């Protein structure tokens, strides 16, 4: 049971960058290996034997390291290099896995867009009252929403969940949806969604009046 | 001086076709007769069956006739051999590579008979000897009689259709060919002396027998462990290991197998009816534990396979070699007629194996297969024993197909004899010519 | 060559689901078969292994039978046999093949894995709402619609738009389980003059509760 | 007799300096035949990463695609002409003669020169393998340690010089069993008893085996797969096969041979009308190597296609010739190389033919041409350089199949059988006899 | 070593049919697979042979494609095609494995077998009728049941007892062919006290109607 | 292609007996093998190579023959040895069989065993009406069925099928069905079934009556 931990547990590199991951192990190990996983899919073998790239991994990628710390290396990481990587042992029975390590492709601050929708017309029609608000395409990932009803405060019902950084353009998505009743609902009319991010220092308001 | 090889090179590989045609008639009587020895051999096994399952329902009734019929026999053996032809007894190997460097008769119209029909009735009972070695000898003898019948003279003719006549006959026996070969001119060769023993002329002697032996014995080799795993960089030195022990135990074996043919000596002085009753004495002794331990007495061959699989457990695996390891030495050193190279296999296996299921647990990372260790180690008592590393390593791939474990099979038997060499021992076939040598004389 | 592992699914505390793994595009024999386990969010775990002839078998430090692996060399499948399954036994369960290099051994090729969740609660098709632009809809440039998927279990369900046809610019945020029900929207942002006036229709599936519902987004009265 | 039970009971006992030297030597063999091997396609790849380059037009393509195989080919006849002589060739008959001590070992010359040499002519694409060129390279090695650690005694000569042939050969083929059997079956001098340690070779031949598979696991030279059987009754079959190779086994050595001749008047001796002949040569492979491969090259790479039935019976026929040639006229023309490997490929080559003849000759016996693809991938050994013991097994060793070794016998048999009952000799002994006269006179 | 082929049945002049064998119990590799029919009375004549990696393939004096023998090594299975059949094709088909000693090959191990009728017929499942002995049953030490199968095409059909689990005593005559209808009736003798007190249930089974019944003796109520 | 003719098409002797089959060759064979095929079964390789018994053949049968003459040998056959052997040659392609021999056992007396069979309930609930009447284990093979409906003559409709002899018990047994419609049944009784074997002077008749 080495208790392999890999350092970074998040990390942020614009491509051409050069970017290097740690993996420490409790004990000894020896050639150590990594296994690349990105979104959706089972891992894949990218480096072996401590460094021996797999048929098909860039030359971009370098693996090193010895008996007590190991490290997989991108000399000038690409976009497609965003990932998570594990690094795995097995020189001690039973083999075991590290912590992981996500790296994720550093861009530039970007503006979140805000868009606030009503509580459907169907789902009224069964008691349930969801006012959903997105807030698609910012970066970095920070970013806080706060509800008003009323132009009042409001964290009960409230749920919020985040995308994975996107593929191509870097950036994150995250949405809230605040839950009523039908009659809880009605009895308000103004319902606001502030969204506060890096990129400004007003928050960004959107609401909408049943009235 | 340079004048000479300039035009010994010019004149290589050139072997008279009388010679060659020779070793062609050599190598084919071999082969018929290596596969009639091992046919009435098993033929008499057999009637040792007919016999107990008739007498199956009384048991003292069985391990009586299971023990009298290889006494009656073993003796019949011994008889053959101190009253026709004392050079036959034992191995025989010893003796055909003396009688190379000429330091031995070759007397055929003697031995032929007295180690066919003889080792017919020690193997053909159930003692725990091959019946490969009393071949190789068998084997030599037809090169004799053809060199004598057809009168062809020159030391080229004497050692070459002698040497040929081993190799057919240490062929046909395991269905080996290469091994036949590498055989010869890694141990039985005149150690220490240029010789005139015509290479090609072997070859097509081994050839000869083994097409003889397949024409009777196709579609069934005599061993069949099936394509094992393989063997990853990181567990060679395992293999070493393995290698050392077989090493420090070799020379060990071979000092007891010696001493232990001196203490059997005793018991008759060398009157023939002290050893002819102590031989149908161990025979019978052998054909009783072939019906209450088998893997104990016999050729031991058939437990080969069931050892390399892993059917064996550490249990039963220490009991059969030990056991073995008794029975072997109490019958060759008894200077019966019968060898001493087929039964080291077994145990060699058997002690691999072993050696194996320890290290599987050990370390289930490298994901052992104890197989392939029954392996690395079948032909090690052979690499520190009779110390032929090259002769085993192929002997063994040439009959278990597995050369994908031929770095480990070489480390070991190297391993082996790197340590039966820096712990005293020596050639366990060579200490036994030069004591025969020695009492020759040093007797006069 | 490739790996392809079913079984997986719903099941309720103290079952027992029996996983399979089927093997084509090379010799399963030779191959040394095991499965590591991820759980949702978190990392890798190896559960066990097998070796060919099944002469060997190993699992992580777990009790008795809590797994029970197995292989049938005759149809090159990989099974894995889970009994009395607790809360720590949801997660994604991958079959992988075994090889080294030197010789200390790595996990060679792996497969999509199947998931495996183990709960009391029922399971239950989706609510699909729309979700359009208010009335007070500053419609400028560019416009986010979006359809709700709400109360359904288990997991997974499948968002796309106008069947796919409609790619660049949507979103589907990941569920939120909630009182034994699971809940997430999906955001799709498309040019203003190319929405009222055509059809922008949200298709959700819930393959457990053997649902498929197509939204049409219709802009609020 | 008397001496003899003294000698018996004094056997197999080698100084434990011996064998830890053959240790050494070992290890270094290795490590050298796999940075040549590294190095010598390293650059067949630049060569790559040439033509495409240049693959737009046609004739600039055929042009760098002669320019880089003669500028290096010659770089190679060069290092040798004016730095060692005795590298030029196969480099076997050399090492087999110093161990009779009937030629130097130059070890602080040949080392580099037939290294960095054969890097250029082989890295080039000239028809020579790279194996002899290391058994060479090998003893050398065992050379270097001998002296820079001055033990002494015949014994630690002749035999630091063996294993380190051996130890090359193995590292070559990635086949240990074979650089054995070889060393004491052609290199050992073949007339008078020596002190040659066999068990010193074993742990060299090993130690770089070893250190092969670090650089080269996980893949082989060559991959046949396993091949059908053979029944008794086509037996005879591999014998008729034997006996063709064994009339032609001559005759190609009296080329090999003569041909060598008939390229020294082209230069005289002449280091410039050598190095420029050189690269002409050697242009011409690396043209041929973009034209039709399979005339070019070590030839290993269409072995597996040939033993396979992949080329037709006509460009069979034509890949052999145009080697039968190609090979000629780059041994012959002493660049730093050898014709063992190669000599294979015209085995394998020759072999199937054989085959697919057989096959439709008679359905009967179910044949397979796959396997006379490979009782004769070696048996162009059992007639040239008739070291059949050592073919076989070099075959075996790396292509295992072992199911085939009743076949392979009686071919590379059949082989020597008539390469001796009409006329030829060791083409590697015939070359030190010459290589030896040539130096008395 | 189990060769069981499958296919066979009711063909139409001039028709197609793909007769399959599937192999277990050994190494289809390694192995020559071929093909041999028995016409109904008549001997046996070889049809083909399919090395193993199907690098060869040769049949006998037969025009072009009649036949077209093939192998999926990867499902152990052997295939032959006949086309454009004809009466002269109606015949039992094996599928056998090939090996030698000496080297003069022979057809080791012979599968099942597979029939193709060539006709214009209907495939015609069969009827199935018990019986039983009448009232007048002179019920002595051992007593004679049996089952009438009748009305079905093509050939054959297979009848047991009890599940095979009654061997002994057991009878089935040759079918008669009659107004393109075959009809063969099946005999079974069992000790008189083990037949009203037990069950006596006779099996039927014709594969190309793709029909099973069991019917079950009953006394003459 | 050889032709391959075995000489006695069919032959019969008592058990014990010493039996021996010929196969010649048109032209030149060697090697050649011998299939056993008894009722019921795909052929089964019992001797080849001329003369090497398969693995299980009884050392009771021999191989023989040379190249355009063969033959195959039981020394003291048994009844268990009734079969169809069938001789093969491969030695010039293509492989070519021969017509085969049949085997015939000889034994003693076996008087038949007759069962009359009305109508099942259920087929006459569909017009037919097959009347069965068995004809079990006797010997010789041969053997005259009659029957007589309402105590007369009768032949139309009537079917035979006798079976082939038996491995074992080497007899034979024979089926006799007589078909009528519903109504052609029904308009009478007496069904009766007269069997007339050598082992007796006076026929077995078996009969039941509608009534
Ligand atoms: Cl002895
Ligand atoms: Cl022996
Ligand atoms: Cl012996
Ligand atoms: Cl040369
Ligand atoms: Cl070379
Ligand atoms: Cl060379």
């Amino acid at each position: 049971d080495i208790v392999l931990t890999q350092s970074p547990a998040i990390m942020s590199a614009a491509p051409g960058d050069k970017v290097t991951m740690t993996c420490s192990a409790s004990s000894s190990v020896s050639y150590i290996h990594w296994y690349q996983q990105k979104s959706g899919t089972s891992p894949k073998r990218w480096i072996y034997d401590t460094s021996k790239l797999t048929s098909g991994v860039p030359v971009r990628f370098s693996g090193s390291g010895s008996g007590t710390s190991y490290s997989l290396t991108i000399n000038t990481m690409e976009a497609e290099d965003a990932a998570t990587y594990y690094c795995q042992q097995w020189s001690s029975h039973p083999q075991t896995f590290g912590g992981g390590t996500k790296l994720e492709i550093l861009r530039a601050d970007a503006a979140p867009t805000v868009s606030i929708f009503p509580p459907s017309s169907e789902q009224l029609t069964s008691g349930g009252a969801s006012v959903v608000c997105f807030l698609n395409n910012f970066y970095p990932k920070d970013i806080n929403v706060k509800w008003k009803i009323d132009g009042s405060e409001r964290q009960n019902g409230v749920l919020n969940s985040w995308t994975d950084q996107d593929s191509k353009d870097s950036t994150y998505s995250m949405s809230s949806t605040l839950t009523l009743t039908k009659d809880e609902y009605e009895r308000h009319n103004s319902y606001t969604c502030e969204a506060t991010h890096k990129t400004s220092t007003s928050p960004i308001v959107k609401s909408f009046n049943r009235a | 001086r340079r004048r000479q090889l300039i035009r010994q090179l010019l004149e290589r590989d050139k072997t008279p076709l009388a010679i060659l045609f020779m070793a062609a008639v050599v190598g084919t009587l071999v082969g018929l007769a290596a596969v009639a020895f091992d046919k009435g051999v098993a033929w008499l096994q057999n009637q040792r069956m007919g016999a107990l399952v008739h007498t199956a329902d009384n048991y003292p009734l069985l391990l009586t006739v299971a023990f009298l019929c290889s006494a009656v026999l073993a003796m019949f053996g011994y008889f053959l051999v101190r009253k026709y032809a004392p050079e036959a007894g034992g191995s025989g190997i010893p003796e055909i590579e003396g009688a190379l460097e000429d330091q031995r008769p070759v007397r055929w119209w003697r031995v032929l008979p007295v180690k066919f029909f003889g080792g017919l009735g020690t193997l053909g009972g159930g003692m725990v000897l091959g019946r490969q070695g009393p071949t190789v000898q068998i084997g030599g003898n037809i090169g004799r009689m053809v060199l004598d019948i057809f009168r062809l003279k020159g030391d080229e003719a004497r050692h070459t259709l002698l040497a040929t006549g081993a190799a057919a006959g240490l062929a046909a026996a395991f269905n080996a060919p290469l091994a036949g070969i590498l055989f010869i001119i890694e141990e039985m060769r005149p150690q220490f002396r240029y010789t005139l023993i015509s290479i090609k002329a072997v070859f097509i002697g081994v050839i000869m027998s083994t097409i003889m032996y397949r024409i009777f014995n196709h579609e069934v080799a005599l061993i069949d462990v099936g394509k094992l795993s393989d063997a990853p960089l990181n567990t060679l030195w395992l293999y070493l290991i393995l290698g050392i022990i077989f090493g420090i135990f070799g020379p060990i074996f071979n000092k007891w197998v010696l001493g232990m043919q001196d203490l059997l000596h005793r018991v008759h002085g060398g009157n023939i009816t002290k050893w002819v009753l102590m031989g149908g004495a161990i025979g019978g002794l052998c054909g009783l534990l072939g019906f209450v331990a088998p893997a104990t007495s016999g050729g031991g061959f058939n437990l080969i396979p069931i050892a390399t699989a892993g059917n064996f457990s550490m249990g039963m695996l220490v009991f059969i070699f030990v056991a073995r390891v008794i029975t072997t030495l109490l019958c060759f050193s008894s200077g019966a007629p019968g060898g001493i190279f087929a039964p080291m296999l077994a145990l060699g296996t058997v002690l691999g194996t072993a050696f194996g299921m320890v290290a599987v647990e050990l370390f289930p990372q490298y994901h052992l297969e104890a197989g392939t260790f029954a392996i690395a180690g079948m032909g090690a008592l052979l690499a520190a024993s009779i110390r032929a590393p090259l002769t085993g390593i192929i002997l063994v791939l040439e009959m278990t197909d597995n050369y994908q474990l031929i770095l480990p099979m070489i480390i070991t038997g190297l391993g082996a004899t790197l340590l039966a060499q820096f712990t005293g021992g020596k050639p366990l076939y060579s200490a036994i010519l030069a004591r025969t040598l020695a009492k020759q004389e040093a007797e006069q | 060559v490739r790996l392809l592992e079913s079984g997986g699914g719903l099941v309720q505390p103290g079952g027992s689901l029996k996983l399979s793994c089927a093997a084509s595009g090379f010799d399963y024999s030779r191959y040394w078969m095991s499965w590591v386990r991820q759980a949702p969010g978190k990392g890798l775990k190896w559960i066990g292994e097998i070796n060919p002839v099944s002469s060997t078998i190993n699992y992580t430090p777990s009790l008795k039978d809590k797994f029970i692996i197995s292989r049938d060399n005759a149809k090159d499948t990989l099974y894995l046999q889970i009994s009395k399954v607790r809360s720590e036994d949801t997660a994604l369960y991958y079959c992988a093949r075994l090889y080294y290099g030197y010789g200390y051994w790595y996990f060679d090729v792996w497969g999509a894995g199947t998931t495996v969740t183990v709960s009391s609660a029922k399971t239950t098709p989706p609510s699909v709402y729309p979700l359009a632009p208010g009335s007070a809809a500053a419609a400028a440039s560019m416009v986010t619609l979006g359809c709700l998927v709400k109360g359904y279990f288990p997991e997974p369900v499948t968002v796309t738009w106008n069947s796919g046809s409609l790619a660049a610019g949507v979103h589907t945020f990941p569920a939120v389980l909630q009182a034994a029900l699971y809940t997430l929207s999906s955001s799709v942002t498309v040019p203003s003059s190319s929405w009222p006036s055509e059809t922008v229709t949200c298709n959700v599936a819930h393959p457990a509760s053997s649902t498929k519902v197509d939204k049409k987004i219709v802009p609020r009265a």
